[PDB]
């Protein structure tokens, strides 16, 4: 976290411990003052699969070095819309147990947030 | 509270309790599974789907 | 009392069905090769080994299963093959997470073991249950089951599993395929336990009534034959070229026509189903013409031509030429298989069919491994054109040797005196 000038490039770096980051999915959720929680991107850091919200589109890019247990969200083009506390969340892989269990994990290990203005 | 979905999410909805100035807390996963760490005060409660390549929270409820 | 039952057609239709189910598993992964490589994050070599484990297991375990088919009898082998099919199909369920490619491989090695018990049965099922005017129909049904399993394992996986990237929506689509084939395998295993009988109450055939009232030694007199060694090597080159082309078909078709995974499975089906007409036509023409070396030579050279056509038109960006050329190549590659087996029976008449067939199989499997590994390295480095010219140069070599196999027909020399 920290302060950036519009049109800049910030690299948020989330670090985990106690669970290996390649086992799970890692999500980034921003929450601006008075707009509630808003999902940004996710990554399965073993398959490198990443997903992004149509809101960011091109600017943001999520990645992870699954050898130090850290994920990174780098920004490229910023607005006044992109200012908010950025939380790091984990979903654990939802195993395909059709009907018999069918358990849809929800982030259970949220991040303590980091402010970016 | 009532959370409805524009598509089929198929019980991949979770509920989160966010009290002011803090990271949220998971309450119910799978739409019907109480999370052990935070089992059931007053705060903002957000529902959230996980069915789809993009994860979508709710409007927000105080 | 000599009489044929009606269980003779149940026993075979059940065998043919679990025989079909194992063959789908042989290719269930090779058919979506780029999708499993993405799921498990492994190479193409690693997903190729899910096809090559069937070839590798068959080689050491061919003699032990022959010894157990003679010592324990037909029903134990049936129960064993169908149970190992069920067990592999049901172990594959515990590998549905990107990190669990060792578990998919363990389940596939179990299914490969099941293969060795399934492939030794057809001729003995025919012998034990069917009259002497029905044994060839029975063996044809029993081998048609396996090959229809290969054609269904090429067409169904891509249809059931899309080329998507999310590791947990893709495991949903893989788990549905694993569940179907674990449910089908379990149904056929339960069927076998109830349906399979060791023997019919009466002998079906006069030869079977007679038989009721050593392999290693055969193997060492078969390598005293230069013509049979030529035929072993050339049949191996041809059937191993087919194993290589099947394992590696998704790779090359997807390198050229990206996004066409459904049509890659359809082209595999085209290969196999055209080849079933090849085997049917060849077998008929051979049985009615008795020209063993000349038919073998013509269908081998035509295998060469069809690979040269397939090689040098795969880059024309027309996916319909790939259908023509693969359905032709399969026609002749699978049409050559009955010829090879028959000409080996003839070139070695006093010897046991089942040893000549076991040796022809062992060579096909050794060359299938050699080619699949080799070609995949060539393709990964030099492209599909050079990976395919690699398989044209061995079909040309095999064609050159098929010309040097002397037409020594010892079965026609004996059976009409
Ligand atoms: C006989 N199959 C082709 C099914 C397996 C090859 O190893």
């Amino acid at each position: 976290g920290g302060l950036v000038q519009p049109g800049g490039s910030l690299r948020l770096s989330c670090a985990a411990s106690g669970f290996n980051v390649s086992s799970s999915y890692i999500h980034w959720v921003r929450q601006a003052p008075g707009k509630g929680l808003e999902w940004v991107a996710s990554i399965y850091p073993y398959s490198g699969y990443t997903s992004y919200a149509d809101s960011v589109k091109g600017r943001f890019t999520i990645s992870a070095d699954t050898s130090k247990n850290t994920a990174y969200l780098q920004m490229n083009s910023l607005r006044a819309e992109d200012t908010a506390v950025y939380y790091c969340a984990r979903k654990q892989y939802n195993w395909p147990w059709p009907y018999i269990h069918s358990r849809y994990w929800g982030f259970d290990y949220w991040g303590q947030g980091t402010l970016v203005t | 509270i009532t959370c409805r979905a524009s598509q089929s999410v198929s019980s991949a909805v979770a509920w989160y309790q966010q009290k002011p100035g803090k990271a949220p807390k998971l309450l119910i996963y799978s739409a019907s599974s109480l999370y052990s760490g935070v089992p059931s005060d007053f705060a903002t409660y957000y529902c959230q789907q996980s069915y789809g390549s993009l994860v979508t929270f709710g409007q927000g409820t105080k | 009392v000599i009489k044929v039952s009606k269980r003779r057609w149940v026993v075979v239709l059940v065998f043919s069905c679990y025989s079909l189910c194992n063959a789908f598993q042989w290719i269930q992964y090779g058919s979506i090769n780029n999708i499993f490589m993405n799921f498990y994050g492994v190479s193409a070599f690693a997903i190729d080994w899910l096809s090559m484990c069937y070839m590798l297991t068959y080689i050491p375990l061919l003699l032990p299963v022959a010894w157990m088919l003679e010592k324990f009898g037909l029903r134990t082998i049936a129960i064993t093959g169908s149970a190992l099919n069920c067990l592999g199909a049901w172990v594959k369920l515990g590998s549905l997470e990107p990190h669990l490619f060792p578990v998919t491989m363990v389940g596939q090695v179990i299914c490969s073991v099941a293969q060795v018990f399934i492939l030794g049965m057809p001729s003995r099922i025919a012998s034990v249950w069917f009259g002497a005017d029905e044994v060839s129909t029975a063996c044809s049904v029993a081998v048609f089951g396996n090959q229809l399993g290969i054609a269904i394992g090429f067409l169904v996986p891509p249809v059931l599993v899309p080329n998507i990237k999310d590791p947990e929506k893709l495991a949903y689509h893989i788990s549905i395929m694993f569940y179907i084939i674990g449910g089908v395998a379990t149904f056929l295993f339960i069927l076998v336990i109830i349906v399979f009988k060791e023997k019919p109450k009466h002998p079906p055939s006069r030869a079977q009534s007679l038989s009721y009232a050593s392999y290693l030694s055969s193997i060492v007199r078969l390598f005293k034959n230069l013509n049979f060694v030529l035929l072993v090597i050339t049949y191996g080159l041809n059937a191993g070229a087919f194993y290589a082309l099947s394992t590696l078909l998704n790779r090359m078709v997807i390198l050229h026509f990206p996004g066409e995974e459904v049509n890659a499975g359809r082209i595999g089906l085209t290969i196999v189903i055209a080849g079933m007409f090849g085997a049917m036509i060849s077998g008929i023409w051979l049985d009615k013409s008795k020209t063993y070396k000349e038919t073998t030579l013509v269908v081998y050279i035509m295998t060469l031509v069809g690979m040269v056509v397939y090689t040098f038109t795969l880059n024309l960006n027309h996916l319909w030429v790939v259908f023509i050329t693969a359905g032709t190549l399969g026609f002749f590659m699978t049409g050559y298989l009955p010829l090879g087996f028959e000409f080996a029976v003839e070139l070695t008449y006093p010897e046991s069919e089942g040893v000549s067939s076991g040796l022809l199989n062992v060579s096909a499997q050794v060359f299938g491994i050699v080619f699949t590994i080799s070609q995949g390295q060539i393709i990964d480095n030099h492209g599909t054109m050079f990976g395919n010219i690699f398989l044209c140069v061995f079909l040309a070599l095999g064609s050159a040797l098929t010309a040097f196999i002397k037409s020594d027909l010892r079965r026609q020399r004996a059976n009409k005196d």
